[PDB]
């Protein structure tokens, strides 16, 4: 598509974060909706600063809802004499999920920047997960016949900070962040962490077939085409030609770490002899 | 060592006493080198195992471990009328050295090398060859001790009774399997260990 | 005919000839021909080089599908003889265009190489991250049909 | 004898006892050697006659080898020949002990980050 | 001086010839350039 | 039909399910494979053919059924790794 | 490495106190025998021009070198039964004379059986000059060794050839080797600490 | 030319061969001398001789080369495809078609033997080269050599690590392998194990003297 | 606040699963072994050198000049860790991702 990775900067994070709390402060807001500026480097979005503009909706209908556009454009003519480069990359709302009257609302983001990324921000600290979510509008061309409909298609999402961006959110997280942890430790980590992400998105799907089942939802027809591909690409890890491969690539890597932990051993051991022939020279002398 | 030893409980005797060996004193101690040195050296055969040839090259052990660099060299080749002919002319240095015992055993251990290399060298051997190379008394005898050597795991092979002959299993690629992760493993955490 | 040569399955030669070799060799007064298939010695030099690209074309096609075909199977699929079809596919062996290992007592090609540990470990590991880009998209495939159905 | 394999001698050590006191310890011990032997030929012979194993066994009545074989459970085949096959239960290298081998590999990352 | 650049150029001709070790023909020829030619 | 363990079609189980000479076989396959209906490869030596992928279809409610017992199996292994990793590497866990 | 060094030095001998120089060619063929592989053989040895002008006075030495490379096995045979004993009296080459006919007859096993994948034990008794039972001494001992790969079928008397792969070969010394350095810096810290 | 004729003779290397019949042949082209055509056969003879035939219908198309372009050029560039294709009946077509331009001349005609035993090599690597498993009778037909002599040879090439193979008398069949490259890691951790122990002797004297 | 900064270079699901090339890693295991076998050579060099050298140049001599034993350390740290992941990222990959 026309984006290929959206990269959300910190700064972002903690202006939506305020921006849900102040207004979320006087009223109870089901969300709070603000635009995204950014600039555009070959195909990955850079969105990197926000401003909040006023926004409501009726929660029984989603057609009656209204985001102050003249706001919209005045706050832009802020923050471009200020920054030229930070152009609208889209917009982003707080609601924990995707609401039916977004695509509607892309459409009025739309006009500014025509490849409007909707980045989704949850408030709320999920545990595994980022909390962006970003998403494009594209053209669903239905094979069912069914008349081509405006759909919200996810790109991949990364929190990346600039230098000085980065200088600052250590600062803030130099208490609470952890680096003694050494790169193997948190290869691992990432690993826990995969397993648990993994996990949660088949209970994700699991939960979505269970509801299936039931009827509380009809059959995609896209899902479970999807699943198919799924359960198909499931390896089998019992033959014997994957089995005798694995055993000769993991003795590969064995033998590797037993030259590296032999001379891990000697190299201490020579630590051993320094420390050693450094006491007895100083015990010697006093 | 010694008390695993007699209990049969070689693979732990082993250990003890290759440990019992290290911690001794560098450069005094000589008789309980020797003493160490004469029990290891039954024990590694006894395990199946190989001496190591340097320990019989030191001026002090070379004397003292010549009756058992014989036995070493009888239970190699896996013939048992060379094992018997160091037992009928070392016996009584045994039984004074307090290791007799263990020597006699060793005659089981000398049948399973022999086969080992009879398994390992030939695809298909008769079993009056065998009885010839391991100097047996008689192929039926030999085909029982192939036939318990087979059940062991100390060869992988079949017997044909009918036909006469032991057909030995074609080798299987070793580095294919966790033998060598294994292998690496006891290495790896002893290493990390130091 | 380009269709043909374009469609990534099996042309014989002796199809062609009936279909086409009319049409291309004399051809018609409506359609006249050219003179790539002509009655002179180019023309015949060049009609059995279109044999050759059939022939390869098929081999080719031969490779992508097959893993191991017999030097009979291979031999009628060509429209050549066993030693016809065993010198072409040779040709092509050593000029490094088609990979294929020739039993010749057993009458069996092999097209697939000699599997690599690191190749069947790579082709495993790009499964799994086709796997796991698959369930990320069916999952974001499943929060678009709550949001309608909610 | 009995540790070599040497089974044949283990049964002619009951004509040679020393004493008329050492002949009931060899009954016992000779049902062991029945039972081992047997075990013996399911994982050394891939097929046996049916007579073939009567000296092999140290059986003096055939029907001796038909109660045996049932308690064993050796299928007798047309051919008087027994069937032992038996090594298809492999090692078992078909499966990969993965937590096995993500238990040993994770205890080298203890070794080398635990340690402060 | 001369002497020391005949054996100087004696290794010259050998690596003309990309060989090793000098020959007595590349000493003859260091000859004939340092004195004669030169 | 077939699991994925079991995707090794003979030539005659396609000649016979499909009423064409075992000589056929493999001309369908090839239709099959090159316009993409079926991913796979054929052995003419052993007259076998090894699918690996099939196109997707439409499914039935017990087949969803039945596909939600697979997630069920699959979601008990990975949480009993996640374990594993979490109980075996918890002094090293950051 | 001393065949390296001796036909690097073939064409640059002055060491004259410690040998003459057909000695020296002498030594550098029978070292290049058994450290060279063949191609590096014909290229510095069959064709060093050096070693073959001093060939042409030591017809003993040429028939040795020339015999193994040619596939005369029955030639090689008698003149490597010629080196033993020129080797035994010599003081350098004395410790190692079993060593090296040891393995220059590994060596002419291995190259007769290289090209073929099965030669029968009269075969290989009659290239030899030497009877079936010698053969099938010789082999069944370098086979269970492990330094031929091929294995013997006494039944039929043939000798079929194995290609284990060089990973199984190179496994096997960093075992053997890898433990020879651990037992280095096991000994190491067990002389720190004390 | 003398110089290149006796470094031909004395089958030395034949890069220095050809550079000496390369400024023979300058030498001889600037002077216009009827002898440069004969250097210029060396010199492609030496480029066949040295397993690189397609540099001999490089130097043919260069500008010096083009005014002695003639039955001599021709002869040395038929053989150099005979080389390029690795074909042994080229080689006999070319040692007739050119033999009073090959086979006359004295120098090419002592390296004409061991030109046919370089290609027999190469023609025998060409033609096992589709095989895993082929006949002896069949490389024989091929090769239009006697089956013997094909055996005989394939044996040799084995032993010379020419090509993976065993050969099967039985039934005359030559087995081709594809054998896997060594591993490279392995060999380097070997080295690093000798290479590090020599650290363990240093350390050691390093331990026992100062303490 | 500060959970939300802590989202900042926090590696995705998949990357933690996901197992490094196999021809990379073999041949990036082949370089930094071949590595360590100069590095060793070297390191040996260095271990009897600083036996007959002066306390002064303990460290002066050491500028300018690589060492061994920091570079082996380096190595040996690189590799045990690239060699230990994707072991463990393979033998998690085994049971998580099966067919059965």
């Amino acid at each position: 598509l026309a984006v290929q990775k959206v990269v959300v900067h910190p700064l972002v994070l903690l202006s939506v974060v305020d921006h849900f709390n102040r207004i979320g402060k006087v009223g109870n807001q089901k969300r709070v909706v603000g635009v995204l500026l950014g600039s555009w480097q070959k195909k990955v979005l850079d969105v990197s600063n926000s401003f909040a503009v006023p926004f409501d909706e009726d929660d029984k209908d989603d057609s009656v809802w209204f985001l102050d556009h003249d706001y919209l454009e005045n706050m832009y003519g802020m923050f471009k004499k200020v920054n030229a480069r930070e152009r609208i990359v889209g917009w982003y709302h707080t609601g924990p999920k995707l609401h039916k009257n977004d695509i509607a609302i892309n459409e009025l983001m739309k006009r500014y920047c025509p490849n409007s990324v909707l980045v989704i921000i949850d408030v709320k600290p999920k545990d595994l997960g980022l909390p962006t979510e970003a998403y494009i509008s594209v053209e669903e061309v239905h094979d069912d016949g069914t008349p081509t409909s405006k759909t919200f298609e996810h790109v991949t999402s990364e929190i990346g900070a600039e230098e000085a961006e980065e200088v600052g959110v250590e600062h803030l997280l130099r208490d609470i962040k952890d680096t003694t942890v050494g790169t193997l430790s948190q290869r691992i980590t990432n690993q826990v962490h995969g397993l648990k992400g993994l996990n949660s998105k088949l209970l994700d799907i699991r939960s979505y077939l269970e509801k299936v089942a039931t009827g509380k939802l009809p059959i995609n027809h896209q899902i479970i085409y999807q699943l198919q591909d799924v359960f198909n690409l499931l390896p089998d890890v019992s033959l014997q030609e994957f089995v005798k491969a694995f055993y000769l690539k993991t003795n590969d890597q064995m033998v590797v770490v037993y030259l590296a932990s032999l001379i891990r051993s000697v190299v201490a051991l020579h630590n051993l002899i320094n420390n050693k022939i450094a006491n007895r020279d100083a015990e010697k002398k006093e | 060592g010694r008390i695993k030893a007699i209990q049969l409980e070689y693979s732990e005797a082993r250990r003890t006493m290759t440990n019992a060996l290290r911690k001794a004193p560098q450069h005094t101690a000589v008789g309980f080198k020797q003493t160490v040195h004469k029990l290891l050296i039954v024990v590694e055969l006894l395990l199946g195992e190989i001496p190591d040839r340097l320990q019989f090259r030191q001026p002090s052990l070379k004397r003292s471990l010549m009756p058992y660099f014989l036995l070493t060299q009888a239970v190699r080749t896996g013939n048992l009328a060379k094992f018997n002919q160091v037992l009928d002319q070392f016996g009584e240095k045994f039984q004074a050295d307090g290791t007799y015992t263990l020597i006699i055993r060793l005659r089981h251990n000398v049948i399973k090398t022999g086969v080992r290399m009879i398994s390992l060298s030939y695809s298909r051997i008769s079993l009056a060859d065998i009885a010839q190379k391991l100097q047996l008394d008689s192929p039926e005898d030999a085909e029982f001790i192939v036939a318990k050597a087979i059940r062991d795991g100390v060869i992988e092979a079949s017997i044909n009774h009918e036909k006469g002959y032991v057909q030995s299993k074609e080798m299987i690629d070793i580095y294919s399997t966790r033998e060598p992760q294994l292998a690496f493993h006891q290495r790896i955490s002893f290493c990390l260990d130091i | 005919l380009l269709k043909l040569f374009t469609t990534m399955e099996l042309m014989r030669w002796s199809t062609l000839v009936e279909d086409y070799g009319m049409e291309l060799r004399k051809g018609s007064l409506e359609s006249p021909a050219t003179d790539v298939f002509g009655s002179t010695e180019e023309g015949e030099k060049r009609w059995k080089d279109l044999k050759n690209r059939v022939v390869e074309h098929n081999i080719r096609i031969m490779a992508k599908y097959y893993t191991r075909i017999t030097m009979k199977r291979m031999a009628q699929l060509l429209d050549l003889s066993v030693d016809e079809s065993e010198a072409f596919l040779s040709n092509l062996v050593v000029n490094k265009t088609i990979f294929a290992k020739v039993d010749r007592l057993a009458g069996i090609i092999n097209f697939q190489r000699p599997k690599d540990p690191n190749n069947l470990l790579n082709d495993w590991s790009q499964k799994l991250n086709s796997l796991m880009s698959l369930v990320n998209k069916t999952t974001h495939l499943i929060a678009k049909e709550e949001m309608i159905h909610n | 004898y009995l540790m070599e394999g040497s089974y044949n001698k283990v049964f002619l050590a009951k004509g040679n006892i020393p004493a008329e006191s050492y002949t009931f310890f060899i009954d016992i011990l000779l049902d062991t050697i029945r039972d081992e032997i047997a075990g013996c030929i399911e994982k050394a012979y891939e097929k046996i006659l049916f007579t073939e194993a009567t000296r092999i066994l140290f059986f003096n009545t055939p029907k001796k080898m038909t109660d045996y074989a049932k308690k064993r459970g050796w299928v007798l085949g047309p051919n008087n020949y027994y069937s032992f096959a038996s090594q298809q239960q492999k090692p078992e290298d078909t499966t990969i002990p993965s937590t096995e081998l993500a238990k040993q590999v994770i205890e080298y990352a203890r070794q080398l980050e635990m340690i402060v | 001086a001369e002497v020391k650049g005949v054996c100087t150029e004696a290794g010259m001709y050998a690596l003309r010839e990309r060989r090793v070790h000098v020959t007595q023909e590349d000493f003859e020829m260091a000859v004939a350039k340092v004195m004669q030619k030169d | 039909t077939r699991p994925a363990n079991h995707r090794q079609l003979t030539f005659e189980e396609i000649a016979k399910s499909a009423k064409i000479t075992v000589n056929e076989v493999e001309l369908l396959v090839m239709k099959a494979l090159s316009v993409g209906l079926v991913k796979g490869s054929i052995d003419e030596v052993d007259k076998r053919v090894h699918m690996t992928w099939v196109q997707p279809r439409v499914l039935d409610l017990q087949q969803i059924k039945g596909m939600k017992d697979r997630l069920e199996f699959w979601c008990t292994d990975v949480k009993s790794m996640e374990m594993l990793v979490e109980h075996q590497a918890h002094d090293i866990l950051t | 490495q001393a065949a390296e060094l001796f036909l690097d030095t073939v064409s640059t001998f002055t060491s004259y106190e410690l040998m003459d120089y057909k000695t020296f060619v002498t030594y550098t063929v029978y070292v290049s025998m058994i450290a060279l592989e063949r191609p590096d053989l014909r290229e510095k040895v069959i064709k060093g021009a050096e070693i073959l002008e001093v060939l042409h006075s030591l017809p003993a030495v040429r028939q040795y070198l020339f015999s193994l490379y040619e596939c005369r096995y029955s030639v090689f045979f008698q003149s490597l039964a010629v080196v033993e004993q020129e080797m035994k009296k010599d003081w350098l080459f004395a410790p190692h004379y079993r060593y090296y006919v040891r393995e220059m007859r590994i060596h002419a096993y291995s190259q007769l059986l290289e090209s073929y994948r099965s030669l029968t034990l009269g075969y290989m008794a009659e290239a030899f000059g030497v009877g079936v039972e010698f053969i099938d001494q010789e082999l069944s001992r370098f086979i269970a060794a492990g330094r031929l790969h091929c294995k013997i079928d006494k039944v039929n008397e043939i000798v079929e050839t194995n290609r284990p792969d060089s990973k199984n070969w190179q496994y096997q010394e960093t075992i053997k080797k890898g433990d020879l350095l651990l037992n280095r810096v096991q000994k190491l810290s067990r002389v720190i600490n004390m | 030319m003398q110089s290149g004729i006796i470094h031909a003779a004395e089958e030395k290397d034949w890069k220095t061969a050809y550079s000496y019949f390369y400024e023979a042949f300058e030498g001889y082209d600037s002077i216009d001398s009827p002898k440069a055509i004969t250097s210029l056969k060396y010199m492609l003879l030496c480029k066949i001789m040295l397993n690189t035939p397609e540099d001999v219908q490089a130097l043919v198309s260069g500008k010096l080369a083009l005014r002695y372009a003639g039955r001599q050029t021709e002869a040395l560039k038929c053989v150099a495809q005979a080389s390029k294709n690795r074909s042994l009946a080229d080689f006999e077509k070319a040692l007739t078609d050119y033999r009073a331009e090959l086979r006359d001349d004295p120098i090419i005609s002592t390296h004409l033997a061991k030109l046919y035993d370089n290609l027999l090599e190469q023609n025998l690597i060409r033609v096992i080269e589709p095989f895993s498993r082929v006949q002896i009778e069949h490389i024989s037909s091929l090769i239009k050599l006697s089956k013997a002599d094909v055996e005989r040879k394939l044996s040799q090439m084995i032993l010379d690590k020419k090509f993976h193979g065993i050969l099967d008398q039985g039934e005359g069949v030559l087995i081709i392998f594809d054998e896997p490259p060594v591993d490279k890691t392995y060999e380097a951790a070997l080295e690093t194990i000798q290479n590090m122990s020599k650290v363990v002797d240093s350390l050691y004297n390093k331990a026992k003297k100062l303490t | 606040e500060q959970k939300m900064l802590l989202n900042l270079h926090k590696k995705s699901w998949m990357e933690g699963l996901t197992l490094q090339d196999y021809s990379e890693h073999c041949k990036h295991n082949e370089s930094v072994v071949k590595e360590m076998l100069e590095l060793a050579k070297n390191y040996n060099k260095a271990v009897e050198e600083e036996d007959k050298m002066t306390p002064e140049q303990l460290a002066i001599k050491n500028v300018g000049k690589q060492d061994p034993k920091r570079h082996l350390e380096e190595h040996v740290d690189v590799l045990m860790t690239s060699n230990i992941v994707q072991c463990l990222a393979a033998m998690l990959d085994t049971v998580v991702f099966k067919l059965i």
